């Protein structure tokens, strides 16, 4: 009945230090032994770290120096500090239980909570840019029609894109979010339509970015 | 250190088959301690197998692993589409621990060729002085493709960036779009924009341009 | 248990 509640400092900007903590219920310190990971996006997991109820740490043997993990059972709770963080640190860190593995244990496997997004930015928030993608260029003709609503330069990275205010929810494509040189995000959508439709037919995207208040509604129409 | 190299690091199967990964470690593991993680797209990976044969509990007896040493085997039998994701082999026997590079499970379809459109910047943005060319290259399989941007016939490079939809769950295809971007003088320095796929569902390249102030 | 959880606890440690 093991369960871990993880809560820490999301956002951060670079040169400052990442503070993550991770709470155990149900199970003791002196138990199972804590360790830390972090998966950056779209890659593979990496595990930074592992720790002690006696204190005694070990950890990656690249970011030895930088990363220093605490562990205090008085609270039932260990928490992970790093420093000198980089844009290179961007990734979503969890806090598990290394495998027990043995007969003998209880909950003889591991279990960790939610982890937590850390985004290592300068730029602060700003709203995103919506610019149409023009319907069509001489289209087919009884075709494939392909309109598009282009985000750019949006940070933080949630985002959410909907067509018609979601009525329209079949060949409907919302790409990933691309981080560009800058720093900001970039993120486009698109949705493919019968050409006769034009004519016939308005279709309208709605961008919404909450952390900056944001909601932009565009109308793309062949010009 | 224990280096892990998971294998094929692509796998195409479809319903009802047999699937099987494998796991091997650069040196020996004495104590036989490995795992796999089970990781959906977005979704927080979920510990399937640990140790060597021992499965987790909440899990069909469909998924087995076998082996020992220096190579170790993930098997799932009778898969159903809820399988398909992403598995990461970790070792935790010998400091410094150690994950796979990790290996995809996705659906086999049948080969489709990808439906291919060009968007021109829209001069409200070229307004703000930058200028980006769109491409789509829509509803595809396999997931590999290759777009090469050309202006006035030259190529272009390193100026680009793609980004790929997940396969998607209906119709098993994946999508990618591609963005280039220039300045407004770069891009009014040109006339034809043209983007240029290659992908195993054609023949021969397919490519979609537009002249500039049509 | 988690006596001997405790227990087990000794030879696992990080080598």
């Amino acid at each position: 009945q093991v369960q871990l509640q993880q809560w820490g400092a999301g956002l951060l900007k670079p040169s400052e230090t990442l503070s993550l903590t991770c709470a155990v219920y149900g199970g003791s310190f002196t138990t199972t032994y804590w360790n830390w990971i972090r998966q950056p996006p779209g890659k593979g997991l990496e595990w930074i770290g592992e720790v002690n109820y006696s204190g005694n740490a070990n950890y990656n043997p690249s970011l030895k120096g930088r990363v220093a993990i605490s562990v205090d059972t008085s609270k039932n709770q260990f928490s992970l500090r790093l420093n000198s963080v980089t844009a290179a640190d961007t990734a979503i860190y969890y806090c598990t239980s290394r495998i027990r593995s043995h007969i003998a244990y209880s909950w003889k496997g591991d279990v960790w909570g939610k982890g937590t997004t850390v985004t290592v930015s300068s730029a602060s928030t700003k709203g995103p840019s919506v610019f149409p993608l023009a319907p069509s260029s001489k289209s087919t003709s009884g075709g494939t029609a392909a309109l598009g609503c282009l985000v750019k330069d949006y940070f933080p990275e949630p985002v959410t894109v909907s067509w018609n205010s979601g009525a329209l929810t079949s060949g409907v494509h919302t790409f990933p979010a691309v981080l560009q040189s800058s720093g900001l995000y970039s993120l486009s959508s698109v949705v493919t339509v019968p050409s006769s439709s034009l004519g016939t037919q308005t279709y309208i995207c709605n961008v919404n970015h909450k952390p900056s208040n944001t909601k932009v509604d565009k109308k793309v129409e062949p010009k | 250190e224990i280096v892990m190299t998971q294998s094929p690091g692509t796998l195409s199967l479809s319903p009802g088959e047999r699937a099987t990964l494998s796991c091997r470690a650069s040196q020996s593991v004495p104590r036989n301690y490995i795992g796999w993680f089970q990781q959906k797209p977005g979704q927080a990976p979920r510990l399937l197998i640990y140790g060597a044969s021992s499965r987790a509990a909440g899990f069909p007896d469909r998924f087995s692993g076998s082996g020992s040493g220096t190579d170790f085997t993930l098997t799932i039998t009778r898969l159903e589409p809820e399988d398909f994701a992403m598995y990461y082999c970790h070792q935790y026997d010998r400091l410094p621990y150690t994950f796979g590079q990790g290996t995809k499970l996705e659906i086999k379809r049948t080969v489709a060729a990808p439906s291919v459109f060009i968007f021109p910047p829209s001069d409200e943005q070229l307004k703000s002085g930058t200028a980006s060319v769109v491409c789509l290259l829509n509803n595809f399989y396999p997931r590999e493709a290759k777009v090469q941007w050309k202006v006035d016939n030259a190529l272009q490079s390193g100026n680009s960036q793609e980004s790929v939809t997940e396969q998607d769950s209906k119709d098993s295809t994946y999508s990618l779009s591609s963005t280039l971007t220039l300045s407004k003088a770069d891009y009014e320095k040109h006339k034809v924009y043209a983007c240029e796929v290659t992908h195993q569902g054609l023949r021969s390249p397919v490519t979609k341009s537009f002249n500039r102030g049509e | 248990t988690d006596k001997i959880d405790q227990i087990i606890h000794d030879f696992i440690d990080k080598p």
